[PDB]
């Protein structure tokens, strides 16, 4: 299956030239922590209206 | 003071040497643009041992290899083209593909670059040849896995919701009768040699 | 109708651009050629916004982006050029890399020698920022896996017989060092805050 046919090639493209000064870096600077609100919030019956 | 060359002629040749192929249907200004300076592009190309090819009646500008001095061993070894060579299973897709496309093309002549085809239809040939898994969603499977090569190779748009693609035009030069021929001669050859 | 140019000098381009790099110490041929015909090489190179600077002292070569600094918008994108931005592992590994290439060259001045480090150097200063994998085996293979995946991006030799590699001097020519140093700010508070 994987042999290699002789067809020309045609519609060729060229891509991915390795230009050094493509190169980017990872952002870190997001490093707040949010802690965990973990915190029982259970209702107190005060605010029941009348 | 030093020469540059029309911004548009330096834009337009970089984004064809990116995709190796453009339409006048789908980026009709750059196309124009190429066919307003042809001899430009093919100055331009000319360093790179690349060229250029033109089908007016189907609106394609196609990349291609020059051959004036390279080795006739294969153009795919050339540095620059980057996708790797086609193989016979890509090959068979690539027939069914273009019996489909000519198919098309009798319709309304070449006309629009609208060659649609039901996905449904290819895994029925495809069945005949890579045989059947016995589990059609993994027969599926596997002719996405082609079209998905193919589309790597631009010759198949990826498929859409309505599970449709569309043939690229730039089949018609990659299955050139004399490119099928050759091809039809060596697998002779090849079949001889199996006994 | 055009004549053709120079084989070698087309030789010399297309294979600098399969690396975007040139270097006397491994391909004298190309060099000397393209060192010696730079005028041809960039008039070849014009027309896709695409320029080359040298460092003879390194014995290096390599390409960049035509385009004049900031022509219309700040920073730059560009058709044949994919601008990757390496996971904080492989920025991390390339960080330490330049970091100890920069004192290399303070060690034996500029150019003088190529840089180098083995595994054993490696291993420790990698685990000291990313910890343990699993396993001294994983450690070992996530190492050479970002090998040689800066090696695909040219910045590494694989390691030799000695488990030794070369940083090539490419890496003296980085986009925006002053985002890794930031990166390399908070990776050694991190180290101390972690610890």
């Amino acid at each position: 299956r994987k042999q290699e046919v002789p067809l020309p090639a045609v519609g060729v493209a060229v891509t991915g030239i390795p230009a050094i000064e493509r190169l980017r870096f990872k952002e870190v600077d997001d490093e707040a922590e949010q802690t965990l609100d973990l915190s029982n919030h259970a209702a107190d019956l005060t605010q029941i209206g009348d | 003071s030093e020469t540059r060359t029309l911004q548009k002629i330096r834009e337009a040749t970089q984004e064809l040497l990116k995709y190796g192929l453009l339409e006048e249907a789908s980026k009709p200004n750059l196309y124009r643009i190429v066919l307003s300076h042809p001899e430009e592009v093919t100055r331009i190309l000319e360093p790179l041992d690349l060229d250029i090819g033109i089908d007016e009646i189907r609106g394609l500008l196609y990349v291609k290899v020059r051959l004036d001095e390279t080795p006739a061993q294969d153009e795919w070894a050339h540095p620059l083209v980057r996708r790797q060579r086609l193989n016979l299973e890509q090959s068979l897709l690539v027939a069914i593909l273009r019996q489909h496309f000519v198919a098309w093309e009798q319709e309304s002549g070449t006309g629009a670059s609208q060659a649609q085809i039901a996905i449904d239809d290819l895994l029925p040939q495809l069945q005949i040849y890579l045989g059947d898994p016995g589990s059609e969603s993994k027969e599926r499977t596997r002719l996405l896995t082609l079209l998905d090569q193919l589309k790597g190779h631009g010759l198949v748009t990826s498929p859409d919701a309505h599970e449709r693609i569309v043939i690229r035009p730039i089949i018609a030069h990659l299955a050139d009768p004399i490119n099928l021929q050759a091809l039809l001669a060596w697998l002779r050859e090849q079949i001889a040699q199996q006994t």
